[PDB]
């Protein structure tokens, strides 16, 4: 093969993967001061319920 | 970079860490402490302590 | 006595500047 | 003030040492608690070492993280009693 | 709480 | 949805709810307190959670 | 007098140091405040240096800019209660 | 006097670490 | 108090011995 | 108080070390 | 006194436990 | 005095961490 | 005393942090 | 006395500002 | 001595480096 | 000394000049 | 009070410097 | 004392400001 | 004292550990 | 005193910084 | 004193346990 | 003596070993 092949370039080739965003996920709860005190006949058990 | 007063009340002071607390944990340990069946060639069945989970 | 106060003031100054660039 | 507000939503706070100066932390038959398994509200001031509950291991010896109840034995929350009289009022 | 020994590879050779 | 309210003698159910909730509350409050009256020269030297 | 008038419109004032002599400034889980990010009412007396809140970092050590609430936990403004009785009155 | 307290603190530190791997 | 502390140390030493021959 | 101050300095030094090898 | 003997004994037991059986 | 007790407490902790790093 | 050692140590850590890692 | 503590505080601040100006 | 205390913190820093 | 305090403020003024 | 007065003088001197090179 | 140094310094700054930048 | 001797023995153990 | 020595070392560091 | 009484109590207990181990 | 107390705990540990 001819000598000017030295001038011909050869780039390294790439193999990539893009990912992007994740998920913000949330979870809520709603604790009360009257309707839970209709149940829960002891107050300390209501505090234990809370935590 | 720009200062102004970068602490305003909330969500101007929340782009930083904002009180990392109670990170999700393996205090109770699956696959090691539990999911465990490497239980020694013992003698007898001595006891299994029953605890009323108040907390 | 006076130093005890300035030494306390500068340690808080170091601690509130280390946390500005900390890994913590 | 931030302690007592936390106590009246019944969450068991835990005060211990952080760098020997008693920063608050949150703490949610006798099976003893030792380690820092609980949720921790401060940032870098964590003990990162041997914690304990300082109640019955000895009088005055163990490393400090003591939990403070709002009420010793809990039966009913007093946010219900305050709803109980305020309508009558 | 005691464990008894396990002869998992003990093929006993004796002399006499 | 489902709704058809009684009357305004709803109060005559609210009145008996106040009585019922008062009995439940006062009963379990009174035994919520009753296991602490004595406390006996509180932790002089003795490792008891009294 | 200018402080208490500011406190009853519920804006959290912040007193600190200006040139070591405690000029008022305005100041609008625990995430700590340090810097002079807040709005500043005086003109050239600003600290231009390390400010902090002096509450829980230590007892008595950090550089001063402490915020003062009107009421520790805020539920209803008392400009409504003063409207509540004055018509009955 | 000071030692009496540190000696008490380290014995509880040994006792609450021995029970982490004890037969008890 | 000192006597109690000494007793606790003795108990811990005994416990340590009861787990390893070394 | 002095002991507490010394402890704080030690902690800060440790933190500083934990960020750079120099 | 005997307090020095106790402080010497507790360092020995601490070294023994923390070197022999476990790391924690 | 109390600083000496603190210096004794810190070297014990450093020895415990060094025993945590190297197996013996 | 040891307070002079503490004041010398805190200037060393202040110089180290304010010269090595950052400017603020 | 207290003026000496103030003079120590001002030279520390001047050294911090000089380290803020020049990179090292 | 205080020199022993100074030698202890340098050993603590060298251990934290490792 | 007080001369050291005088030399410190001149250094502060020269640094503020730069 | 004397220390505060000294601090005020230092601040004023700095301010004066910050306006003119002379 | 240092109060004489302060009174000498404040006359210098007063002369500097009242002679250099403005008349009022 | 004896506490200083025990502190010297502890730094020797720390140096042997390193 | 020792505080005067540390203050002299600080002005030397300030002069080396300039 | 009281530590001597504790040391007398512990050797009596060790002798009782040794008599519990060996028949005589 | 205190040496007798030290010899007693070693005998206690040796008896607990057996």
């Amino acid at each position: 093969k001819n000598e000017e092949l030295m001038l011909k370039r050869n780039y390294p080739r790439m193999a990539t993967k893009l990912y992007g965003n994740g998920i913000v996920k949330k979870q809520k709860f709603t604790l009360n001061n009257n309707d839970t005190r209709f149940n829960f006949q002891t107050l300390a058990d209501a505090t234990n319920y809370a935590l | 970079m720009y200062e102004g007063n970068n602490m305003r009340s909330m969500m101007g002071t929340s782009y930083e860490d904002s009180r990392l607390n109670k990170r999700t944990e393996l205090n109770e340990n699956m696959s090691i402490d539990t999911n465990k069946s490497e239980d020694s060639y013992g003698v007898q069945i001595h006891s299994l302590s029953k605890q009323s989970f108040t907390g | 006595v006076v130093l005890e106060q300035r030494i306390a003031s500068l340690e808080q100054q170091v601690t509130t500047f280390l946390s500005s660039q900390m890994q913590q | 003030i931030q302690l007592e507000s936390a106590l009246r939503q019944n969450i068991n706070v835990v005060v211990g040492e952080a760098r020997n100066k008693q920063i608050m932390i949150l703490g949610y038959q006798k099976r003893l608690t030792k380690e820092d398994i609980y949720f921790i509200v401060p940032d870098y001031l964590i003990p990162d070492d041997c914690l304990q509950i300082h109640k019955l291991y000895d009088n005055c010896m163990s490393g400090n993280f003591v939990v403070m109840q709002n009420k010793p034995i809990q039966y009913n929350s007093d946010i219900e009693i305050i709803e109980h009289y305020t309508d009558e009022l | 709480a005691a464990a008894a020994a396990a002869a998992a590879a003990a093929a006993a050779a004796a002399a006499a | 949805r489902g709704l058809n309210v009684e009357l305004s003698k709803e109060i005559s159910k609210r009145v008996v709810e106040h009585r019922n909730r008062f009995k439940r509350l006062m009963f379990n409050r009174y035994l919520e307190f009753l296991p602490l009256l004595i406390n006996y020269t509180n932790r002089d030297t003795v490792g008891i959670d009294f």
